[PDB]
């Protein structure tokens, strides 16, 4: 994972032991984590086709 | 339909949460459901929630729809106050404080 | 004859409990908030001896 | 309190009254084949009121592109019961046959509650 | 340095700011604004009437040529007087690049259909109009797309319930199934996801009157 | 040790949309990218 | 004077001198974090939360207490401001004992929020394998207060709050360095009505509600604005509802009237809404004992008595009664040709003529910039708490000068005891008295008189100097005159149209009589003919309905939209966020069908149609959340002075099991302080 | 009526290839005393499951009998 | 039969005349038999020398978080999570 604990959960074994994993443990679980405002569109080559998000 | 801003969170101090206004339709009726006891309703617009910028706007949808709407008085923009520090160590004033 | 599988696998599921006995579930209710289904239903309260508890649990398997 | 805007599909009521009174004749001429083609126990003229009721429901309507609209969804249906794509339980969807009546007088209402 | 920021595609934003004001000198008349966005995607917000003209210039001009058009997305916002905005995702394969047009209408002024520069909005603008409700005057045939056949409604503007006001049933009086209010054993139970300190501080600011 | 979370964290960076207009006022012709043989 | 020119992230500002940084960044919108800092407390530092970088200046500043000073640069998303902070909340989280997943306060916890928001997403703290963290004594606090001294962070918002809102003095600091602690030295009772308070201030979940404890989360609750009826202030109220249920009640901001403070009898009436509650129509049997029947039995069961009565019908509006309840009474009596239609609280008669007669002229609001008050039989700490609070704040700040006519009591803040004797009020009207002196010279004199007193025979003569008095007192823009009431039905009924007295209506010895939410016993069945036939409407079965002859349920204030009026005036309005319980309905809804089987049908169906009535009688009634200044007003011994006697005075309260905790508690603890000496 | 609910959990990893210890083979197997016999899926039997709300009842409702 | 009138550890069970014993004239109604009030309430507390301690739910990363307990008090202190019970003599 990407080391960032408030977009990614933290380890379980640093959630039982370090207060700050579990903080953002019962963050990004209960209220998720914050996106910035904004807008876009992702694309990739999915077998089907151009599968895209926006 | 009740404009109203969201109710501020007495058990914290952040605020960023009431900076909007919304609609929440009437309370209807909730029931004991009889199998398992969850709760149960008939009620499509009970779950309802709808977010805007000023009453104005928010009347302005209300009657674009048809809806019967009543708005909650604004809260008025809180009065001035001092909150000085120094104040805490008076001379002849009641403000001093026993504690620290 | 059947299988193959791996730990990980997915099933149906179960409320454990420590090797005391004691139920490991403390009604925090992380699940229900992070149940994408809203599956789960959780009531909590004051247990007798006063331990953090669950008095209802409940997941709708469909 | 008056805006410009682009209209729907007519520019005066009068055109908007026109349009309204064609969709009624495409649905009161449709109404023998739709009683053929949907197994459904309405006849004739129990449907012929049907139409005739629920063109009042808009009975106070007054913008033009709202009753553009009305139109433009009213025709819709029409070629979706024209054609058989509308399936025989929605037809019978225009009655809510299903749905008993609820009374309306307060004693009522309070004896069987909300 | 640091891992785990995203590096900005800068020779790809170059072209788009560059490109993006070229547009803006074009399309006076109805190009309104040109924004280069965070994710280096280019949005070009133009005025209801100019969906036919701008559209028609980025697929055939020499510099253009968004031959392809990807998507049309509604979003609805009540908050705004013109609640409804639609966007286009346009692809161009021979300069390799995406690019963004937004417009905005009402509930029922109508917008003019694209399906002449693109046809390949054919479907896409049906189900604009079936989710949201926003007319395309001059489509071949506009006609609900998703929903059931004489569905009322238009289930996606954010001022409709998300369980819809009907369930369905098999009676076996009628022998059909059929359609009565909703009624819900369990309600969603809704999650008061709010957070009451601001996290983004570049946004609190933005956005002079 | 110098890990503080003001550097490494990406979320705290975006900055609104830019208005390309703008920008210069305050501040071969022009192609959305690099030319490609789709053929 | 001049407002001072400073600059916020490069923005300019305008603010007071003297203005913190903290507030000068909340004109932006900017808010700076924060966790010994509350706005309604006196100024500390501890946190060290709220640093933040200042142009050409050696160190941090504290945003809560610098003053801004003109030309300032203040950066508060700088890099140095961003260190500062994520320092903090990596030394605030070291001891911390990582409970989220068990403490009540999660999901609405300031440490969390902040943490994110602010602090750093690691933990440096290798030493939890060595030493491991710290881990402080519990203490007994209460039946109210659960405590968990381990979470606290040390704020002091609670010793503050204790020692300059309460007034009690019994909270503080003990200790030094991390062996630092908050609480009592020896185990006491933090008893006072305001304790409930303390639960919201402190931002970790140390102190926190213990008939609560554990009952939901946060994110679960829906949550419905709301006010209070227990207490005549009418303090605005959020109820917390989860699926058909309320679980807890907390204070909604209100400037005007509430402050975000809230009484323990508000805050704690929860419980009573869930017990000894009527279900079902219930009827006397010949025998003489209770059945429950079906709506359309009762209500031609009722109707029988009504015909066979023949105009000899009263009405009692009760305590928690509405006012769109109350109207429906009346009208109903009405159209069957009856006016006796009263109250239970009485009142100087003829008190109903002016609008200024039985209210708060002076706003609640008003009376912190009091100067010179004078309290006749009145013990507002208990009768109305969050009056006191504006009181004792008036007190600290204005130099507020008291004085009381009445049994000896404490405040919590000094005032002088005039005497009890009944002469006293008009020597101090007389202007003989020494304190008559105070009240001429004082810049914003007030004279409040507690409801009871009025009620009492004497009261008119009493009403009729102060209100006498008040208008020599009278200043610009102010109404010295004040009447302090202790039920939300009293001011509806009496601006509806209602007579004063339950004696109203036994005077008139009627065949039928409405008991409407009438819980006190102030009526009984002796009084009463032995021809009559008492009819309850109420929430609670209690002493009002042991006498009734036919109960029929009624909804609880959580379960009906209904109008009530504080004392100061305001109207109010109620949401119900709980459906009622079994074949309970609404109080108003009763009386509108009860005129169908009595065949004089009401002119309104629905709710608006009945608010459109009101709109008729009073104008103002319709104009909720607002006042309508009404200008001119034209031995003593007192209820409730001990705290023992605040909690069980309704009969929601009195159904409470927490309330028996309380009561239980108050006297455990005198019962042990008596024997150890 | 053999069925693929009667493996007790003992055996049930050794025979989804879960893991290649059979349970005599490993001693890392717990034995507490609130363990529990396997049982089948008991569908369609007068032993089946069928739910009910775990909480008793929260209003009480006044006795005016006493 | 004799699981309709058991009464679970939640306190919970349908009044003989209820209606809503119905369901289980077909079926049976499990009330579990271990009940964890009585089963933690069966292991004796631990006695300390030191004035804090630590549980983990006793397996580390297969336990819950570690949370420390202070013992100054007289009586045996519990753990919030497992339930376990602490005293220092
Ligand atoms: S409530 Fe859910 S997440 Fe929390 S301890 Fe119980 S089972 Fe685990
Ligand atoms: S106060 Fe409670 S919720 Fe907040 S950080 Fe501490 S343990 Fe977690
Ligand atoms: S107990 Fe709570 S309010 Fe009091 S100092 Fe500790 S954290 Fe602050
Ligand atoms: S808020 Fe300023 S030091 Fe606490
Ligand atoms: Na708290
Ligand atoms: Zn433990």
């Amino acid at each position: 994972k990407t080391d960032d604990a408030k977009v990614a959960p933290p380890s379980r074994s640093e959630m039982k032991t370090s207060m700050e994993a579990l903080i953002h443990h019962f963050k990004l679980f209960t209220q998720g984590y914050q996106v910035p405002p904004g807008a876009t569109y992702t694309a990739i080559e999915a077998p089907k086709g151009e599968f895209g998000v926006y | 339909v009740r404009i109203h801003i969201p109710p501020k969170n007495a058990m914290q101090s952040g605020t960023d949460n009431v900076n909007t206004w919304q609609i929440e339709f009437d309370n209807r009726e909730r029931w004991e459901n009889p199998l398992m006891g969850w709760a149960s309703s008939g009620d499509p617009l009970s779950n309802m929630n709808v977010q805007f910028g000023s009453p104005e706007e928010a009347i302005t949808f209300c009657e674009r729809n048809g809806w019967r709407w009543y708005v909650d008085g604004a809260a008025k923009p809180k009065k001035e106050r001092v909150k000085n520090y120094g104040i805490n160590f008076a001379w002849n004033k009641r403000t001093r404080v026993s504690t620290k | 004859e059947k299988g193959p599988l791996s730990p990980r696998f997915r099933g149906e599921h179960a409320l454990r409990r420590y090797p005391s006995g004691e139920e490991r579930c403390i009604a925090c209710k992380l699940c229900e908030a992070i149940c994408p289904a809203q599956a789960i239903t959780i009531e909590a309260e004051e247990r007798a001896d006063g331990s953090r508890r669950t008095t209802r649990y409940d997941i709708d398997m469909t | 309190a008056v805006q410009q805007v682009r209209p729907i599909l007519s520019v005066d009521r009068e055109e908007a009254r026109k349009r309204a009174l064609n969709l009624y004749k495409a649905w009161y001429r449709q109404i023998p084949y739709i009683v053929m083609d949907y197994d459904i126990p309405m006849t004739v003229e129990q449907c012929r009121d049907k139409l005739r009721e629920e063109f009042v429901k808009h009975r106070n309507v007054t913008d033009i592109r709202v009753i553009d609209m009305l139109v433009i969804k009213g025709q819709m249906e029409l070629k979706e019961s024209v054609e058989i794509w509308k399936q025989k339980g929605h037809i019978m969807r225009y009655w809510k046959e299903s749905q008993d009546p609820k009374p309306t007088d307060f004693l009522s209402k309070f004896i069987q509650g909300v | 340095d640091k891992p785990t920021v995203r590096q900005p595609d800068a020779v790809a934003r170059s072209h788009l700011s560059d490109f993006g004001r070229y547009v803006a000198e074009c399309l006076p008349k109805y190009v309104q604004k040109v924004q280069l966005t965070a994710g280096d995607e280019l949005e070009v917000l133009i005025a209801p009437e100019g969906v036919v003209p701008v559209l028609q210039f980025l697929k055939d001009h020499h510099q253009a040529q968004f031959t392809n058009l990807v998507d049309i997305a509604g979003v609805d916002v009540p908050c705004r007087k013109n609640r409804f905005e639609v966007v286009y995702n346009l692809l161009s394969l021979r300069y390799n690049s995406r690019i963004r047009v937004k417009t905005y209408t009402d509930e029922l002024t109508p917008l003019d259909s694209a399906c002449e520069v693109h046809k390949a909005a054919n479907w896409y603008e049906r189900e604009i109009w079936d989710m949201y409700g926003v007319f395309f005057a001059n489509h071949p045939d506009l006609r609900r797309i998703l929903t059931d056949y004489g569905f009322e409604g238009h289930p996606q503007r954010r001022d409709f319930p998300l369980s819809g006001y009907v369930e369905l049933r098999y009676d076996d009086e009628k022998k059909r199934v059929v359609c009565e209010p909703l009624e819900l054993a369990q309600e969603f139970r809704k999650f008061d996801l709010s957070a009451p300190w601001e996290q983004f501080p570049n946004f609190r600011n933005a956005n002079p009157p | 040790s110098a890990n503080y979370y003001c550097q490494r964290d990406g979320r705290r960076e975006v900055l609104p949309p830019i208005d390309l207009v703008e920008q210069q006022k305050q501040l071969k012709l022009p192609t959305p990218g690099k030319v490609y043989a789709w053929d | 004077p001049e407002k001072i020119e400073v600059f916020v992230d490069d923005i300019p500002v305008q603010v007071v001198p003297g203005t913190t940084v903290l507030q000068a960044a909340a004109q932006i919108g900017v808010e700076i974090p924060r966790f010994c800092y509350h706005e309604r407390l006196a100024v500390a530092g501890n946190c060290r939360m709220c640093l933040v970088e200042v142009e050409k200046s050696p160190k941090p500043v504290a945003a809560c207490a610098m003053p801004v000073m003109k030309g300032w640069r203040i950066k508060t998303n700088s890099d140095l401001t961003r260190k500062a902070r994520e320092g903090v909340m990596e030394f605030l989280l070291m001891n911390h004992p990582l409970d989220c997943p068990i403490c009540d306060q999660g999901g609405e916890c300031d440490l969390q929020d902040q943490a994110m928001a602010f602090g750093s997403d690691r933990s440096r703290f290798t030493d939890i394998n060595y030493t491991g963290k710290r881990a402080v004594e519990d203490k007994d606090i209460g039946p109210l207060v659960k405590t968990i001294m381990t979470r606290c962070i040390h704020c002091t918002r609670c010793v503050r709050f204790a020692s300059e809102i309460a007034g009690v003095d019994d909270l503080g600091t003990t200790g030094r360095g991390n062996d630092m602690q908050i609480g009592t030295y020896v185990e006491k009772l933090f008893l006072t009505e305001l304790s409930g308070n303390v639960i919201d201030l402190c931002p970790v979940g140390a102190l926190t509600n213990k008939p609560y404890s554990f009952v939901a989360r946060p994110w679960e609750i829906r949550k419905v604005s709301s006010i209070d009826v227990l207490d005549a202030v009418g303090s605005n109220i959020v109820v917390s509802t989860r699926t058909n249920e309320v679980l807890r009640i907390l204070p909604r901001e209100n400037e005007d009237v509430n402050e975000e403070w809230l009484a323990d009898k508000s805050r704690f009436a929860c419980d009573g809404l869930k017990r000894q509650r009527l279900v079902a129509p219930m009827v006397r049997m010949p025998n003489g004992e209770l059945q429950a029947v079906e709506w359309e039995g009762a209500l031609i069961a009722v109707a029988k008595a009504i015909k066979a009565a023949g105009g000899q019908i009263a009405g009692i509006s009760g305590q928690l009664a509405d006012l769109e309840a109350q109207v429906a009474l009346k009208d109903l009596l009405n159209r069957l040709g009856s006016e006796v239609v009263a109250t239970e609280q009485g009142f100087i008669a003829g008190g109903t003529d002016n609008r200024a007669n039985y209210l708060l002229n002076s706003t609640i609001a008003g009376l912190e910039e009091a100067d010179a008050v004078l309290l006749v039989g009145t013990n507002p700490r208990y009768e109305a708490p969050l009056v006191n609070t504006r009181l004792r704040k008036a007190y600290v700040h204005n130099e507020l000068q008291i004085a009381s006519i009445g049994p000896k009591i404490d405040l919590s803040y000094d005032h002088e005891n005039l005497g009890a004797d009944a002469a006293l009020v008009k020597d101090v009207c007389s202007g003989a008295h020494a304190f008559s002196k105070v009240l001429e010279g004082a810049k914003k004199p007030a004279i409040i008189i507690g409801a009871d007193l009025l009620e009492r025979a004497d009261g008119a003569a009493i009403h009729a100097t102060v209100a006498e008095y008040c208008k020599k007192l009278k200043k610009p823009n102010w109404n010295p005159f004040n009447v302090l009431q202790t039920n939300a039905a009293q001011v509806g009924a009496l601006d509806v149209g209602y007579k004063a007295g339950a004696q109203t209506a036994v005077k008139a010895q009627p065949k039928v009589l409405f008991l409407l939410n009438a819980d006190a016993g102030k009526v009984t069945r002796e009084q009463l003919p032995k021809d009559c036939f008492v009819v309850y409407i109420g929430s609670h079965g209690d002493n009002g309905a042991s006498i009734a002859d036919a109960v029929l349920p009624g909804a609880a204030y959580t379960e009906k939209q209904g109008i009530y009026v504080n004392t100061e005036g305001r109207p109010q309005q109620t949401l119900p966020g709980v459906s009622p319980p079994g074949m309970a309905r609404e109080d108003w809804k009763i009386l509108r069908a009860l005129s169908e089987v009595v065949g004089k049908p009401l002119p309104y169906d629905n709710l608006d149609e009945l608010r459109n009535r009101l709109e008729d009688v009073a104008p103002h009634l319709t104009r909720l959340g607002q006042l309508e200044p009404a200008g001119d007003a034209g031995a003593i011994d007192i209820k409730l002075k001990e705290l023992r006697d605040y909690f069980m005075t309704d009969a929601i309260s009195r159904a409470s099991p927490t309330m028996a905790k309380c009561i239980s508690a108050v006297n455990k603890q005198q019962r042990e302080n008596e024997a150890k000496q | 009526d053999y069925d693929g609910s009667m493996i007790p959990a003992e055996w049930y990893g050794w025979m989804h290839y879960k893991t290649d210890l059979p349970p005599i083979r490993d001693g890392c197997r717990p034995k507490y005393k609130w363990i529990a016999d396997h049982s089948e899926n008991l569908s369609g039997t007068k032993e089946a499951y069928y739910p009910y709300s775990t909480t008793p009842n929260k209003v009480e409702a006044w006795e005016p009998k006493a | 039969r004799g699981d309709i009138e058991k009464v679970t550890h939640t306190g919970q069970v349908f009044d003989k005349e209820d209606y809503r014993n119905a369901r289980f004239v077909n079926a049976k109604r499990y009330v579990n038999e271990n009940w964890g009030i009585k089963l933690i309430e069966e292991v004796p507390p631990k006695e300390c020398t030191e004035r804090v301690v630590f549980c983990d739910g006793g397996d580390g990363p297969l336990g819950h978080p570690k949370v420390y307990i202070n013992l100054d008090k007289p009586g045996n202190h519990i753990c919030g999570y497992c339930g376990l019970r602490f005293v220092k003599k």
